[PDB]
């Protein structure tokens, strides 16, 4: 009994280590989404302030 | 004197007069073959003025004669007011004739001086579990509801106007800036139906509407609310969306010659909104409970219309779309939304500690989050794991359904007291309820009904 | 205590100048062989203040709208 | 001839001359009347300069009558400026009365020729861990202390001025420029109560001062210290901040009819920068050794500002805010720092093979601290384990108590030769102090004390 | 009349004209005594014009007279300009005399009208079996090529150029839109090599060429496939990349002062795609279909450009680094290459259910895979093991011997047709073929060749 409720823990300690690899993923996922959308932003900001003072200068 | 139109650039028109007939800032003007009024912005020199137009400019042309009027923008006050609906420049919409004004006051004032303020601690019941918590309101004070894109600004405000008119018996002014043309329809008539119409004003500047309109139309409600509160009456004056006033300010600042400012708005936004808000006061003669909507764009609370609002405020409820996701209606954040009254020499000790007692539980439990994303509630410590089951229950328990959310959902409304909001959040807290599962608390109103539910 | 006040409805320069005036109040305790504590409640809403009069009066603008010499405001 | 002022904007102003007596880019002008300099910056055309004051404009008027001194900003330089406090104009800012200067030289000047400069790697030792094994200092080489706000960029310049200005043969500049008032007061106090403000020269601009004192006030310091260099001596150069030069050419760039570049900075920000820090340098007459701090907008090192500013050094020392805000001073980030020096021709390898184990054992922990934080300790390898505790135990080891500190630390100062420097490091990589707790080597000087420390 | 050079800013020339002679815009003007050709972007008015060089401005001085030539920038077309390189304003490249024209068209023309469409969705027959049946594409459609270097890109457009050629009676055209001096050489040479030549036409804009010229290359390029698609003609219109096509537009843009949009890119950037993509369809005489190879800028597809360029796209090819190293030549990925036209109400529901079938298939046997490598083969059941011969069998019958590769397969090249292809693939999902070994299905063109590769 205790011989097999060990190769059960290698088992389910195997397939708990795929769920965390998969669900680490989908947060790299979102995260990159997030990543883009700030980089984007950043971007339009700065040329906004690049014309406003050529505007005025 | 009489003027000509000698430029027309959108909603904002040029007129020149004679040197020694000048209008001064703020004067309205009628322009001759048309009657449309103008409001003079600022004076340019050469007897030039720059005006923005109460209507739409599509067929004027330059030329054109414009008469002065001597005045500001005056709109009628008074109990003539109360069940019509009228227009930014005071004018009837609802087809039941004219006004019968005593008075007409300008829209522009100066905000009452220090020495005519007033100190208001009353608590005021709204009857949900949440605001009565965290954010409890009080008899004369400023209350907004920010939110984004369809979270529940304005159900969440349609409840409040059914829970206080329940003990206010005085009038109440609504004002309708930049919003939608068929949700004014449908409150006229509830209201109409009801008979509750008598003792409401309504003013009306929706989103169909040119922005001189839609930047106006704020000052006209609030014109009208000024007049009861200084008669020495308790009013209730409704906003239905305060962002707008200052969106329409954006829409034409660049046309009024000014430089823009950060993410394009212009430089006079905290000035616009203070010289509003602060007119929207309780004062030593009357009192104004106001409860304002602000939209937040994109749902970014740091963009400056919301961040520049936030101080002209005594209660703060922030809706969040997450919250409205997982099913939690009203969507409120506890841990976001405050309150001036959330002091234990005006609330007492029992209530300040049930609600920061809550609000220490769920912050716990936004801190653990990324463990559980990553490998699951098992791994927590025998405290943690029972923390995480409280913070749930409490999620739920926040639930609440309206009476005025019946039609969307078909459950009926709930009415919760004070005394049955705290004794529900003190008795999961302490644990007297770690036996029910958590869906027994989701839409259960009272905590009886929870364990009511629970034996289904 | 003196209390100075320069209110949200106040003209942008009042709100601008509050904090030297609140200033020079308080130096007049120093200057005399006195100890005096000031408190200015938002200096981020001075530097809004500014902002507003800079780019009413045309000066160019900068890393956040703001005037280039907000740092010496 | 005579100018007169034509347009006041800021610290800007605008002086038109006659259009046969237009002075020289630079050139120096005094306004009549006002106790007021200008320099001139531009040559808009029609007799019309544009210049920046050296003083406050609330005095100036429109028409005050300018005259023009035919040369640029002239200093006293020479024996005469040791031991005195000084303006950006020369002026003497301390009660002392006049300077008897014997030359006076002009603040701008060329850049030392290619054929002029010359190479050495004499190793200077400053006293600190960190610096001594992976910022090996050299005489006569350039030091950079990059930083953010609240790290210690002041506080170790201090302990430097301390371990080798006191005891430097040579004579000694420092420069204030944009730092607070009362740093400059204790710091004056100081070389005077340790009698060694004879052979220190002291020019200060604080932050109270208009733009165009901030402005030059760099220039002022470097044009005494080349006196020196050019008479055959052996000098130190101490700036506070040469960031406050790059901003006061920000803040007055603009007004000057320049169009902004990125992140809104002076479109002659690398230019600007060269002109200055080309003339700090060591020459085939004399040596100047100087150690610049370099303030870090918001921590964030990829700033237009900083990033320009590492290529002009031979030394480049990193402070950490992340280590700082755990209790470790000198916050020096061992793994973003480095030097020319650093090179086993140039010291030894012994030394080096120190240096680069430190950064290997510290580089890899910084990847299984999150490791650590997800899952938990037990899960990782022995030698993972091994690891991490040495790793935590050289971080702890880079921490020195300094004299200069003890007002802060409570703690007395302490004083490491770069031998022990090496010897505890070799130690501890080793292995042989494993059998120590992790709390013995914070703050504690030389590793025996470490050993001491574990036994309270 | 003539006109002269009243300004020079780099590549921006302006030129005045008298009143009644002033160029229209797009019209092409010419200096005399130098070859300079201008293109005209705006008129400013008061006689003066705007123009782009569409070459060098290093030696040009004001007052140069300038020559209007009434059309826009004209080019040859026809059967001349295959087997030639030529430049933007199509001038010969390569040294090989004066192309033998006999009609010039220009350049800028409307997009053919909505009663110019062809009545219905026509695959086009490209004879690669992996395109026909998991990327069909349509005649008039734009298909958009993925992938890195090295990946058989060049293969896979000359293999296309000789089948539309040889067994569809059509032509093709390659706009090198930014090509690289090197690449454009090597390019000539291995079309030369694999006899393909005298089958397309070559106009090249080198990335050393003004912005102005790399902006209308893919113009000429296209005016010249219009030529032969009214011939009666199915037309290949290659662009090297679509991705510099809009930075061309950009730079132009900000040359010519306009205000920037979204993410830094020109305001016109929808319009600019359009006009381009708008021209590439399938009419009632003939029909232009383009392979343009599209770059990702920082890997997001969110970017204004590739968002853009995706809106027009019926078909996306990808080839893969991975199936390379496999041994599979074409390259192209079965499960991330996509079509519009994969629709059983398009290609009917039989080539439908046999291309969704062998994905399917394909999908199963990659997580298989990692079973295999994970826990074992042993693992898998009869089904699985079934399944993962027959994926291997159709994953080889995806290869193809390619007429131009037979240089590095040293075996003829086929040409299969859509009517073979679908019957090959929908036999090995049947099972048909399980008794023949995987290797007899790697490189043989039609379903009955590896039947007969079988029996040896
Ligand atoms: N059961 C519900 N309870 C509360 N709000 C709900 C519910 N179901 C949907 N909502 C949404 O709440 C929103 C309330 O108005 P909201 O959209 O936030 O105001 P606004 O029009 O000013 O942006 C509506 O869009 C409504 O559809
Ligand atoms: N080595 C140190 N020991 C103790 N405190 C320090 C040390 N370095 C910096 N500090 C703290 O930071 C301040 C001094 O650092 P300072 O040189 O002013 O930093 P920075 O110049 O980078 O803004 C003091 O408040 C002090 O407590
Ligand atoms: N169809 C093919 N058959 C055989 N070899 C090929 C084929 N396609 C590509 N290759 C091999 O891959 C190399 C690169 O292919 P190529 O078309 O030149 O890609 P790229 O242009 O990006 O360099 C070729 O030189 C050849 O060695
Ligand atoms: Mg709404
Ligand atoms: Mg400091």
């Amino acid at each position: 009994a205790v011989v097999e409720n060990n190769a059960c823990e290698q088992a389910a300690r195997m397939i708990a280590m795929k769920n965390a690899t998969d669900n680490a993923g989908e947060l790299i996922s979102d995260l990159q989404l997030i990543y883009n959308k700030a980089r984007q932003a950043a971007i339009t900001q700065e040329i906004s302030e690049i014309v406003g003072g050529a505007a005025a200068v | 004197s009489s003027g000509r139109i000698v430029q027309i650039i959108g909603a904002v028109i040029d007129v020149e007069f004679p040197r020694d007939a000048v209008p001064s800032i703020y004067e309205a003007l009628k322009v001759q073959g048309v009657e449309t009024t103008l409001e003079v912005q600022q004076q340019l020199g050469d007897g030039v003025v720059r005006s923005i137009a109460m209507g739409s400019t599509e067929g004027l042309k330059r030329g054109l004669n414009v008469d002065s009027t001597g005045a500001a923008i005056s709109v009628p006050v008074g109990k003539a007011t109360l069940g019509r609906i009228m227009d930014v420049l005071g004018n009837p919409i609802d087809e039941a004739g004219p006004i019968g004004e005593e008075e007409r006051w300008g829209i522009h004032r100066e905000a009452p001086s220090y020495a005519d303020q007033a100190g208001g601690n009353e608590l005021l019941e709204t009857g949900i579990k949440v605001i009565d918590l965290v954010c409890p309101f009080a008899k004369g004070g400023k209350v907004g509801l920010f939110g984004g894109a369809g979270v529940g600004k304005t159900v969440n405000m349609m409840e409040l106007i059914r829970n206080i008119a329940i003990e206010h018996s005085g009038y109440s002014v609504f004002a309708g800036v930049g919003e939608r043309t068929r949700e004014g329809n449908d409150f006229y008539h509830e209201m109409k139906d009801s008979n509750v119409l008598d003792k409401v004003a309504l003013v009306y500047g929706q989103m169909n509407e040119p922005p001189g309109n839609r930047l106006r139309v704020a000052l006209t409600g609030l014109t009208m609310a000024e007049k009861f509160r200084d008669e020495g009456r308790d009013v209730l004056l409704f906003i239905d969306n305060i962002y707008r006033y200052t969106l329409a300010g954006t829409e034409v600042s660049a046309l009024l010659g000014r430089m823009p400012s950060a993410v394009g708005y212009q430089p006079t936004l905290a000035e616009e909104m203070g010289v509003l808000q602060e007119r929207i006061t309780s004062t030593k003669k009357g009192s104004i409970t106001s409860i304002q909507a602000v939209y937040v764009p994109a749902d970014d609370l740091t963009d400056p219309s919301p961040a520049t609002t936030f101080a002209h405020l005594d209660a703060t409820v922030v809706l969040s779309r997450d919250i409205a996701s997982l099913g939690i209606y009203p969507a409120v954040d506890p841990l976001d939304s405050t309150s001036r009254q959330l002091d234990p020499l005006v609330i007492g000790q029992d209530h300040y500690d049930t609600a920061r007692g809550v609000q220490y539980v769920l912050q716990r439990y936004k801190e653990l989050k990324d463990i559980i994303a990553i490998l699951g509630m098992d791994e927590l410590s025998e405290a943690d794991k029972l923390l995480v089951a409280r913070a749930r229950k409490i999620q739920r328990f926040l639930s609440q359904p309206f009476f005025v959310a019946e039609v969307f959902t078909g459950s009926p409304g709930k009415y919760v007291s004070l005394k049955d909001t705290i004794a529900g959040f003190k008795g999961i807290l302490n644990g007297d309820y770690d036996h029910l599962p958590e869906q027994a608390f989701y839409m259960v109103g009272g905590i009886e009904e929870a364990v009511e539910k629970a034996k289904k | 205590t003196i209390v100075v006040a320069a209110s949200a409805s106040e003209s942008a320069a009042l709100q601008y100048l509050a904090p030297y005036s609140g200033c020079t109040m308080g130096e007049y305790f120093r200057d005399r062989g006195e100890d005096a504590l000031i408190v200015y409640d938002d200096l981020s809403k001075q530097a809004v203040a500014y902002r507003q009069i800079s780019l009413l009066l045309r000066r160019p603008p900068g890393r956040e709208a703001y005037p280039g010499d907000v740092f010496y405001l």
